[PDB]
């Protein structure tokens, strides 16, 4: 038996796509964890921000990305693959807005990313893009906060709360154990950052984490400035 | 059509009529000829509604493409919009018969770029286009002031587009105004009842 | 180069990539089908990866057109590719012919696409087996399409995890003269046998083609009613 | 295993070297250039007496003035001959002049490395001896599967190429006559083959400066050369 | 060894072993020397002699009126690269009406070879070039490598026996800048020990690139 | 060859110290005086300026192409600019390729520069790609309303060539409907490109 | 790089395309399909691959009508068999469109076999692991039966068998096949061969029959018709 | 990698892209090039270990023009270095063609990381054995793209041999608090201190994009800094 | 599209894929082509056909054109593709040139198809040797070219391809005559195949093209008469 199953995205004798799972491992090689919590009133994604040098410009070390003005994408994984998926998601959103005339929903963008990961996991000549993508944002047609997570396999699912990265398992456990229908965007952000801080085991400072708290007042995607993140972290430390 | 984009000190005032003309018929008398490319990028459209709407659609597409690989989404966006409209008018010069005044606000401040039907993109502080703009040229020349604020430029633009409306059959209806400053764009509609003057200024 | 078939015959005259894709199907979540006298049912275990998952955002039981619905066992992402392809094919069929693609034609299109990916180069087979239910002139019809593009009709079936025991259970418990209600109950029972732990309405998806000839996905409330009835 | 485009650690193109071996397995061909022209003498390997020798051709008239003689894979040499004929007629059409012998040789050699993978699948398994008359000057080149054409005054390609070179090293002179060139080519061919040289198993040709033409010898001319041979 | 199958495969030590094999192909070519002065550049090459009755196969080629390349390695690869160089020269003259610079031709050759190594199925050029050109940027000598990189040299020696020629060039390196055209030809001939097998193409800021062989080279053989 | 937004006449003429180009700063939409203070000349290199008469959209297309090509060659040549001869050769080739693709640039393009050898280079490519190098070139009514004012002083003192160009542009302002505004003058000299203050060249209106 | 390329369109030392040989093996492990050419028509009879009490015999798995005059039986991969059946139907309809005549059986066979052979010789893609018993009628050769294999090699057979136990079916056909059979006699022979080399439900049948006035008609027997035919045996 | 290091698009069981990090090793082997964002500009120094003394002193650039305002220092496989330089020039030219403006170093970095990523994402390509440091003073940007395509903006970037020691030294200097002219002695000090004695003749190709150059990529004049060393 | 170098030189200078295609030819059935001044006879051994196999319209013999007969040995589908290309080429030659394609030209074309398959990336060689025979004109001598999987083609007085090619060729050499009549050529081919056929009447088929005629299958009665006359 040839070894194509372990080097290319073809099924092994166990019917597993080894390269897809290795792209999951490559996602975990990002060394960062992202926790996204989507409440009725807000969606907060907090991804711990690790800069390896003091000589790297921190503003360039990001996992939050503007896909559209509305849709944000917290991409965890290989930085080259993260950049590729950022530009691919932006191209998907642009093509969708051009063909359909309106900004891409988070759900459709998640499905398009899932299709890209399916063509990577089916086309043997295309690598699975080692990116776990937490797409999020206020869908206007439903006026509700969409939060989809697309795996490197392309497994896309909407989430009330999701996690990605190294502590994805622990973060998911904490989310599904302590999740609530938070009444305020501040509550959603506090829970997101508290879950991320707990699973990471390190008390965070605003510089150490990127937070995007999309609310109905501010539905446009944007990384929260370090002052708002610091206020959220203080609220977390308040309890 | 009448289009009049004024780059003021504190913003851009893009005025237009609302009359789409199909011969002597007005298929759309409440036409919004100033298309919102982005919250602070607007395209006042003159010429074939299909062609100019395709230009607005394609410049939105090209501005999103410009933002695929960058995070400074607010940089050179008016200038890139004008360059893209110019490139599309030149590329589809045979097909497209469209002139776009792309005005608005970006990181570089308030900017108006008139891309003529020829595909000639020029940065202007006072750009006018359309069959109606002709009738107001002297008016603009004698009533435009480089120091006009966005309020003063808005009043002047309403008056000029009203004159073009009155004198131009192809221009008519309401004056669609877009005031784009750093804070965003405000749309106003000056219906014929609210316009400074009407047909009665003709010979009187 | 890319365009060389990675699905090739082995010494024994077996396409080993086909068997690998069938294995991927056999680890892809239990899905059941049951042909009633007056309809057909495609149920499936839809145990989300986490409770935080939103069920409606990724449903295994899907509608291909008004009359044809589809569930799958295997890789969810290339099932979504197959499903987009089938919906597009049925829309093209409606455009060309003014009617929804027939159940057997939807099945043949799915089989053709899977076979294509079994033969063209640079690709693996689809790691999904589809249970497609839809009506035809002679009655309801459940169909299985394999990663190989080999399709065949069924009276009852299971495809995913523990599908051999589920198929034996259907052999024992399936009857020809079942109603759509009884087919739904049989599908739920087969899922229960193929599933460990409490089998609730939120953990399964049911699609049904009933006397009306139209495919509908039962909501969680209908599934709860069936569980409690 | 490895691609046809693989370079060996020594730096040799493995497929090119293997094509050169295939050439070494081909029928012997000797080109002798004299100031009065140039002579091809190639072994025709008549495997059977029912094989029509006239159809087994190593010598091909590329144009009126230039011709080639092959060693190795006859079909690959046929493709090279087709290219050379198309290029000689294209040069005649484009410039109203006979193609230069160097020009046509280089043209065929530019096709030698055109093989690849991931165009031809492999190098040409045939080496050529291209002899012709350019501006009244007799030119002779030898091309190997590597696409390396080198102008020659006396060369041999095929089974006994090394032996033919050894023989010519002390038999070929730069001031021979056309008759002497014919004798040397035929003798070198006879000494570097495993059969007897008669008018049927040998194909002779001359790019002659006097006529400025590449003419493949008829049976009578080959018989004459065979008869004149001292041994 | 197992990483030495494609020009697309890096080795664990970050090397493209097939590129290095094409480089070894170049290193096994005939000696080729290039010299650069303030006003003239020279490439002298010992043309290969496959047989005693074979005229030495030319290696010093004429690319542009003021650019000439000495190809060392696979002659057919060198000829394909020279056709590509003629295309680049033709397109530069078409676009701008001026002769392309040998630096630009070296860049194009480097890009072509790098493409040959950056995609599977295509193979690195077994040939390495010594391109001398005297243009507006002056006289410039470039050693273009199969890997897809070129080095601008005041002088260089490639192929077999290249070490002794390189050492000789290093000895007289600081002399070359002001050396006269005849002096530069003489330096090239000294650095390149085999006479008839030696071609020598010389270009200057004023004089075009011209190839001298045997008799034409006798005045400088010394 | 459609000219909707037209740049008007250009009059370039060599004088002792360089090339003096002149043109109004007006773009005309048909007969309309549409835009003002639009230099018909674009400095593409420190010693190469390019003007055009005719479709100014096509001039902008050409200037974008020229600037892209100059930037490409600057990248190749460590920031070194193409010579005026090279830039004009590329413009000739581009405009002839556009006329052969049947999408001609409806602009007569003047390339005025100083070559690195210090030689004044004044050339012109017509919309059809026909190009020529002259010591003085008129485009538009700068060619027609020209007489001998430039030919008699071309390569003369800056004052004489300026006076002749001023005569030609007085003729243009008098007799060209599309002539609007002050005539900007530009000296392309070995010391760079200097935009002299635009002058209102007045026709003699005592004629009335 | 072709590291995992199987060289499908590559000869083996024996001169055999290994992929084609393995496709032939795949066929030989598939349900038996027997063709018997009688006086006016051909009886094709295949073993369904997917059978069982829970399987619904709604469609012929192996029997595929190519055109009013051509029917096929499948041995091997029913998927690529369906692909080649679609291509055969399209080719027969293209011939009808071009000539307003029903495609001669040998031409349709040649077309499907050229498809198979193109996969065996070019493209590096796996061959069609299907063997067709193409029964058909044309005015030239009357009623014909063609056995086609993955190599693209086809031959006309008065009777033949492919699939599992194809040699036993071939031997039975040799023993009992006679020329100038009737439709009933050939159907009986096919049923006898299938039963001796192997249930009505599992078996499927298709009779091509040429009547002088009605033309050539293909009739793929349904479950009830095959059950009646089996009970007659 | 037990077979996971021959195909660039192949992940190791640990998710490693072995061909990509072999390209990174090709980068590490090359002589160090470092960019420093200074207050007056950005200074791209590139150590050039002249293997042969016959190399033209004013040649073999490690730093290239990408725009009138973008320079590109290169580290690693020189063929890949120049291929990426030409592809970055093409990306900037295409950016101007599409949008009529000059690309910014962050955006050029994204677009060129696209090609880097394609190298190890689609089959039949080879990862680019090069890191490219794009410096633009107009953009105030110093973005290094690694062979994987991972591109980051830097206050002071450095790649190649002894790049870790070079980064440590670059940390000791607040480049944005000093000008490029007074940063040149510090950068030259760092390179000389980390320079390997194996090479007796070597150079420091120093470009700067500064107010003095109006943001233009200019090789530092020899009067300001003598790159030649023996 | 797939472009792997299926046919590549081995270290010894052989194209192993061509050797395997020759093996496929050998596993193919035996064909013998013989020529009389005004006739060409191709006798092919029918494969062992059971009572259940239709023996009509499945002969290895084919007419590439009204003047060109073809027979093959090797993979039947490869030969079918070659014959389709050859017939298309004969009609294409008639279209481009009013003249019928010369037997040399069509044999060259088929052998060049085989050569292209040995040169085309991703194309398997034709596992088929083709005896392509015919008359160029009314006055032209009959031609019998043999084209091999390697793409080489050679004209033969009489040739055999397929299994038993050694034995049938030996018989041809022992029994060939320079000026055989139509009957003598028919007898030569029939006996050459008779030596290696279990049955004479059954396993053997014959097709003859006389001068100024098309492909013509032998009558079973006349074929039996010739077989019995030979024995």
């Amino acid at each position: 038996s040839s070894g194509a199953d372990r080097y290319l995205t073809v099924f092994s004798a166990e019917g597993r796509l080894w390269q897809v799972e290795y792209s999951f491992k490559a996602v975990k090689q990002a060394e960062v964890t992202a926790v996204a919590v989507k409440s009725k009133n807000a969606v907060c994604v907090a991804v711990q921000k690790k800069v390896s040098d003091k000589l790297i410009d921190p503003s360039t070390v990001t996992h939050m990305y503007r896909i559209t003005d509305n849709v944000g994408a917290c991409l965890v994984g290989l930085p080259s693959d993260v950049n590729f998926i950022v530009m691919l998601l932006r191209s998907f959103a642009n093509n969708f807005e051009y063909k359909q005339g309106f900004s891409i929903p988070v759900s459709i963008l998640a499905q398009m990313l899932s299709e890209r990961h399916q063509l990577e996991s089916q086309l043997v000549y295309v690598r699975p893009s080692a990116v776990s993508a937490i797409l999020f944002g206020l869908d206007g047609p439903s006026d509700s906060f969409a939060l989809y997570k697309i795996e490197p396999s392309g497994y896309s699912n909407g989430f009330r709360a999701v996690a990605c990265g190294v502590k994805e398992i622990e973060a998911m456990s904490a989310l599904e154990k302590k999740m609530e229908d938070f009444e305020t965007p501040e509550a959603t952000a506090e829970f997101t950052l508290s879950t991320l801080q707990t699973v990471c085991g390190v008390d965070f400072e605003a510089q150490d984490v990127e937070v995007s708290l999309l609310t109905r007042d501010n539905s446009k995607f944007s990384k929260l400035p370090n002052d708002k993140v610091n206020e959220i972290l203080h609220a977390v430390a308040e309890k | 059509t009448t289009l009049l984009a004024i780059q003021c000190t504190d913003g851009v005032v893009m005025a237009s009529d609302s009359r789409t003309s199909s011969g002597s018929f007005i298929p759309n008398r409440a036409t919004n000829k100033i298309t919102e490319i982005q919250p602070k990028i607007f395209a006042a459209r003159c010429g074939n509604a299909a062609d100019t709407q395709f230009l607005a659609r394609a410049v939105k597409n090209y501005l999103n493409a410009l933002n695929i690989t960058r995070e400074n989404t607010d940089d050179s966006t008016i200038l890139v919009a004008s360059n893209v409209i110019r490139s599309l008018i030149v590329r589809y010069r045979q097909y497209l018969s469209a002139g776009v005044i792309v005005g608005g606000w970006d990181s570089a401040g308030p900017q108006v770029y008139s891309i003529e039907v020829s595909g000639m993109a020029i940065k202007k502080k006072i750009a006018s286009n359309g069959s109606g703009s002709t009738y107001i040229q002297a008016y603009i020349d004698q009533n435009y002031r480089e120091d006009m604020t966005m309020e003063e430029a808005t009043k002047f633009a309403i008056a000029a587009v009203t004159g073009a409306i009155i004198r131009d059959g192809s221009s008519g209806g309401v004056v669609n105004i877009v005031q784009i400053n750093a804070d965003g764009a405000k749309r106003m509609t000056v219906r014929p009842a609210q316009q400074p003057f009407n047909y009665d200024i003709v010979k009187g | 180069d890319s365009d060389f078939s990675l699905t090739t015959f082995s010494s024994g005259g077996k396409l080993n990539q086909i068997e690998s894709a069938l294995k991927a199907v056999s680890l892809g979540g239990q899905c059941v089908g049951v042909k009633a006298k007056n309809g057909a049912v495609i149920a499936c275990e839809s145990k989300p990866s986490s409770p935080l998952v939103e069920k409606v955002t990724n449903l295994k039981v899907q509608k291909i057109n008004d009359n044809v619905g589809i569930v799958y066992s295997g890789v969810n992402t290339d099932f979504h590719v197959i499903l987009k392809s089938l919906r597009k094919a049925s829309i093209k069929y409606s455009l060309r012919l003014g009617v929804e693609m027939p159940t057997r034609e939807v099945v043949k299109h799915a089989a053709h696409k899977m076979q294509y990916y079994t033969q063209i180069g640079g690709v693996r087979p689809f790691g999904v087996s589809l249970l497609i239910i839809g009506w035809e002139e002679l009655g309801p019809t459940l169909w299985q399409v394999d990663p190989s593009g080999t399709f065949w009709a069924w009276k009852a079936t299971a495809l995913g995890k523990r599908s051999d025991g589920s198929r034996t259970f259907l052999e024992r418990r399936y009857s020809e003269d079942q109603s759509v209600d009884d087919a739904i109950h049989t599908a739920i029972s087969t899922l229960k046998e193929g599933f460990d732990g409490q089998l609730t309405a939120e953990l399964i998806e049911i699609g049904v083609v009933d006397e009306t000839r139209k495919f509908r996905t039962l909501s969680t409330a209908e599934i709860r009613d069936f569980l409690t009835e | 295993d490895r691609n046809v485009n693989t370079f060996s650690p020594d730096g040799r193109l493995l497929q090119v070297e293997y094509a050169i071996e295939a050439v070494k397995l081909g029928s012997s061909a000797v080109a002798i250039l004299c100031p009065e022209g140039v002579i091809f003498a190639v072994e025709k390997r008549l495997s059977s007496q029912l094989l029509i020798a006239s159809s087994v051709e190593k010598v091909y008239a590329i144009d009126d003035h230039v011709g080639v003689v092959m060693a190795g894979l006859a079909a690959d040499g046929r493709t090279m001959v087709e290219h050379m004929r198309v290029e000689a007629q294209n040069h005649r059409f484009s410039f109203d002049e006979p193609i230069g012998i160097k020009a046509v040789t280089q043209s065929v050699c530019d096709l030698a490395l055109a093989f690849g993978e991931g165009q031809m699948s492999r190098p040409f398994g045939t080496a050529l001896l291209v002899a012709g008359i350019e501006n009244g000057k007799c030119h002779l080149f030898h091309t190997d599967p590597s696409g390396t054409y080198t102008e020659c005054r006396a060369r041999a390609i095929g089974g006994g190429s090394e032996g033919a070179e050894a023989l010519l090293r002390d038999l070929y002179k730069d001031g021979m006559t056309l008759h002497e060139a014919e004798d040397l080519a035929l003798s070198t061919l006879r000494q570097v083959i495993q059969e007897k040289l008669n008018e049927n198993n040998v194909e002779v040709a001359c790019a002659r400066v006097s006529t400025g033409k590449f003419e493949i010898y008829t049976s009578e001319q080959r018989q004459e050369i065979v008869a004149r041979l001292p041994p | 060894s197992k990483y030495d199958e494609n020009a697309t495969t890096f080795s664990p030590e970050g090397r493209i072993l097939q590129v290095e094999n094409a480089m070894k192909a170049v290193q096994q070519g005939m000696p080729t020397v290039g010299l650069k002065s303030k006003t003239h550049a020279v490439i002298a090459g010992v043309m290969h002699s496959p047989s005693e009755f074979s005229s030495h196969q030319p290696k010093i080629f004429k690319i542009d009126q003021h650019i000439g390349v000495a190809i060392s390695g696979l002659t057919a690869d060198g000829r394909g690269l020279c056709k590509f160089l003629r295309n680049e020269c033709l397109h530069h003259t078409f676009c701008f009406g001026t002769e392309i610079r040998v630096a630009d031709l070296a860049d194009t050759v480097a890009l072509q070879s790098q493409k040959k190594t950056s995609k599977v199925g295509k193979r690195p050029y077994g040939v390495g070039l010594l391109m001398i050109g005297a243009g507006v940027d002056g006289p410039r000598l470039f050693e273009t490598c199969p890997s897809g990189q070129h080095w601008e040299y005041n002088a260089q020696a490639i192929g077999r026996r290249a070490q002794a020629a390189k050492t000789y060039l290093e000895t007289n390196l600081n002399e070359f800048p002001d050396c006269t055209r005849d002096q530069l030809i003489r330096h090239a001939l000294r650095a390149l020990n085999d006479l008839e097998a030696i071609a020598l193409g010389v270009v200057g800021i004023d004089e075009p690139f011209t190839i001298l062989e045997g008799p034409e080279l006798q005045k400088y053989i010394d | 060859m459609q000219v909707i937004t037209a740049s008007g006449a250009i009059v370039a003429a060599k004088y002792d110290g360089g090339i003096l180009l002149a043109s109004d700063l007006s773009i005309t939409y048909g007969s309309m005086f549409r835009h003002n203070n639009v230099s018909h000349f674009v400095e593409v290199a420190p010693n190469i300026i390019i003007g055009a008469s005719g479709e100014f959209a096509d001039f902008q297309t050409l200037i974008e192409v020229i600037k892209s090509v100059i930037l490409q060659q600057q990248c190749k040549h460590n920031g070194e600019y193409l010579t005026a001869s090279e830039v004009h050769n590329y413009i000739k080739r581009y405009m002839y390729q556009c006329r052969s693709n049947m999408k001609p640039l409806s602009c007569k393009v003047i390339v005025a520069g100083i070559n690195p050898d210090g030689s004044k280079f004044l050339a012109c490519t017509d919309p059809y790609g026909a190009s020529w190098e002259s010591d003085h070139i008129g485009t538009g009514f700068g060619k027609y309303l020209q007489g001998l004012q430039i030919a008699d002083v071309v390569n003369g003192s800056f004052d004489d060539v300026k006076k002749g160009i001023t005569e030609v542009f007085r003729a243009v302002n008098a007799r060209n409907t599309t002539a609007n505004g002050k005539i900007e003058f530009i000296t392309v000299t070995p010391q760079g490109i200097n935009h002299l203050a635009p002058e209102q060249i007045d026709p003699n209106w005592e004629v009335v | 790089t072709y590291r995992y390329d199987a060289g499908t369109t590559t000869f083996s030392s024996d001169g055999r395309i290994l992929q084609v040989e393995y496709a032939i093996q795949s066929i030989n492990q598939a349900g038996t399909a027997i063709g018997v050419q009688f006086t006016n028509g051909v009886v094709l009879a295949a073993e369904k691959k997917n059978t069982g009490r829970l399987v619904d015999y709604l469609f012929p798995e192996k029997m595929a009508k190519i055109d009013g005059h051509i029917v096929t039986a499948v041995a091997g991969l029913t998927a690529d068999a369906n692909t080649l059946v679609d291509l055969m139907r399209t080719s027969a309809q293209k011939y009808l469109k071009t000539y307003d005549e029903q495609m001669p059986v040998e031409q349709l066979v040649r077309m499907v076999c050229d498809e198979k052979h193109s996969y065996t010789q070019y493209g590096g893609l796996r061959p069609y692991g299907v063997s067709f018993l193409i029964a058909g009628y044309d005015r030239h050769k009357g009623c014909q039966l063609y056995l086609t294999d993955p190599s693209g090699n086809f031959g006309g057979w008065k009777a033949t068998a492919i699939g599992e136990n194809n040699q036993t079916a071939q031997s039975i056909l040799k023993s009992q096949y006679k020329d100038n059979m009737t439709a009933t006699e050939a159907m009986d022979l096919t049923v006898k061969v299938l039963c001796k080399t192997l249930s009505a439900d599992k078996l499927e049948f298709a009779v091509l029959q040429f009547r002088e006035e009605y033309g050539p008609k293909v009739r793929i027997l349904t479950t009830s018709e095959v059950d009646t035919l089996m009970k007659r045996y | 990698g037990s077979g996971y290091d021959f195909n660039p698009i192949t992940f190791s069981p640990d998710g490693r892209q072995f061909q990509v990090e072999y390209a990174t090793k090709a980068v590490e082997k090359d002589s160090l090039a470092l960019g420093v964002k200074c207050k007056d500009g950005i200074l791209l120094a590139a150590e050039k270990n002249l293997t042969s003394t016959l190399l033209t002193p004013g040649g073999n650039p490690r730093i290239f023009w990408i725009n009138d305002s973008i320079a590109c220092a290169t580290i690693g496989h020189r063929p890949d270095c120049y291929s990426i330089v030409e592809q970055s020039r093409n990306r900037a030219e295409t950016f101007t063609s599409n949008f009529g403006i000059k690309i910014t170093v962050p955006q050029l970095a994204s677009e060129v990381s696209q090609q880097f990523h394609l190298a190890h994402y689609y089959q039949a390509y080879r990862p680019f054995g090069c890191t490219v440091i794009f410096a633009s003073y107009k953009d105030d940007a110093l973005y290094a793209i690694e062979p994987s395509g991972a591109f980051y903006g830097y206050f002071a970037s450095c790649f190649g041999k002894n790049s870790n020691l070079a980064r440590a030294e670059l940390q000791k200097t607040e480049w944005k608090n000093i000008t490029v002219r007074e940063a040149v002695p510090e950068v030259a000090r760092i390179i000389k201190s980390l320079h390997e004695s194996q090479f007796k003749k070597w150079e420091i190709e120093m470009f700067w994009l500064c107010e003095e150059t109006n943001g233009r990529p200019q090789k530092v004049p020899e009067d300001v800094f003598q790159s030649r060393f023996v | 599209d797939y472009t792997r170098s299926i046919t590549r030189f081995s270290p010894d200078g052989r194209l192993f894929q061509i050797d395997h295609a020759h093996a496929a030819v050998q596993r193919g059935t035996t064909v013998v082509a013989t020529r009389s001044k005004d006739m060409i006879v191709i006798a092919v051994e029918k494969t062992a056909v059971a009572k259940l196999q239709d023996p009509h319209t499945f002969s290895k013999i084919c007419s590439l054109d009204k003047h060109v007969m073809c027979a093959f040995a090797g993979l039947h589908a490869d030969a079918r593709r070659l014959i389709q290309s050859g017939q298309r080429q004969c009609q294409s030659h008639r279209l481009t040139y009013e003249d019928p394609i010369s037997i040399e030209n069509i044999a060259r074309y088929i052998a060049t198809l085989q050569l292209k398959n040995t040169q085309s990336g991703g194309a398997r060689p034709y596992g088929v040797s083709t005896l392509i025979c015919g008359f160029d004109d009314m006055t032209s001598q009959p031609h019998i070219y043999e084209t091999l999987p390697s793409g080489t083609y050679a004209e033969w007085k009489a040739r055999t391809i397929g299994r038993h090619d050694q034995t049938v060729m030996e018989y041809l050499e022992k029994h060939y005559k320079d000026d055989m009549t139509d009957e003598e050529a028919q007898k030569l081919a029939i006996g050459a195949l008779l030596e290696v056929v279990e049955n004479g009447s059954k396993n053997l088929e014959v097709a003859y093209m006389k001068r100024g005629g098309t492909m013509e299958i032998m009558a079973e009665e006349v074929l039996d008469a010739l077989i019995e006359s030979t024995k």
